[PDB]
């Protein structure tokens, strides 16, 4: 696969600034999965030290965004929940 | 023993809260004889596994325990004119559980701390935070009175 960035300007509606960059390829096939290599599979992965890794899961994963008001008091059960409950590092 | 301890805090039995709590922990934990530490290293025991219903858990106590004898320690401390220790536990008020009633007034009271110390300037703004998340916005004003008498600013103080 030959990878493409294409750029286009918002401001102008001329589009008048159409670059594209071929920023490199890759190549895959069985062979270079069949000894792990690209994969990510987990909890063995938990120690997570190459960002690639990390950041692959930030645009594979499905993102839901919250806002959060709890107007009656202050909100700090969250950090409570997020390293104890649900044990986050 | 959180209710016993709400009870005996309500009445001021602190040493003997001190001593349940260091024979619940480890009485290795018996030369540290500050309560602050105690609540915090007193762990609730499980999850609560699938049980006879409450309307109240240790954890959802401890945590109002922690919040409420911070609170008072720290208006004792100011009062009797350690306006450095209460900074402190007024600030462990804001964190971990804290209504905005009870903001209102960790507010008000970090504003004479430092009024106290002779920081007008540090003093006004957590007077003004108290002002907004207020519902209760005598306490405050009557703190910028006391300011205004301080730096002497007469019609400040009169119109606050």
């Amino acid at each position: 696969c030959t990878v493409l960035l294409q750029i286009m300007e918002r401001e102008s509606g001329n589009c008048p600034k159409d670059r594209y960059v071929v920023c490199g390829r890759v190549f895959l096939s069985l062979e270079d999965l069949s000894t792990g290599k690209y994969l990510l599979t987990f909890p063995k992965k938990k120690p997570i030290e190459h960002m690639e890794d990390l950041f692959a899961l930030l645009a594979a994963f499905h993102k839901s965004c919250f806002q959060i008001t709890s107007p009656g008091y202050a909100l700090n059960s969250m950090k409570v929940w997020l390293l104890e409950h649900m044990k986050c590092e | 023993v959180g209710l016993q301890a709400a009870l005996w805090l309500s009445a001021d039995r602190l040493g003997d809260l001190a001593l349940l709590l260091e024979t619940l922990n480890g009485s290795q934990s018996g030369a540290s004889k500050d309560l602050l530490l105690l609540l915090k290293t007193w762990s609730p025991p499980a999850e609560e596994l699938d049980a006879p219903l409450t309307l109240q858990d240790a954890q959802g106590l401890k945590d109002v325990l922690l919040t409420a004898f911070a609170y008072r320690q720290g208006l004792q401390e100011l009062i009797t004119g350690n306006p450095d220790k209460a900074l402190s536990s007024l600030h462990e008020a804001a964190s971990g559980l804290c209504p905005r009633p009870v903001l209102v007034q960790v507010y008000t009271a970090l504003g004479s701390c430092h009024r106290k110390m002779g920081n007008p300037q540090r003093a006004l703004l957590y007077l003004v935070a108290a002002l907004k998340e207020g519902s209760a916005w005598g306490p405050p004003l009557l703190e910028a009175s006391r300011l205004y008498q301080q730096l002497g600013d007469t019609t400040a103080e009169l119109e606050s």
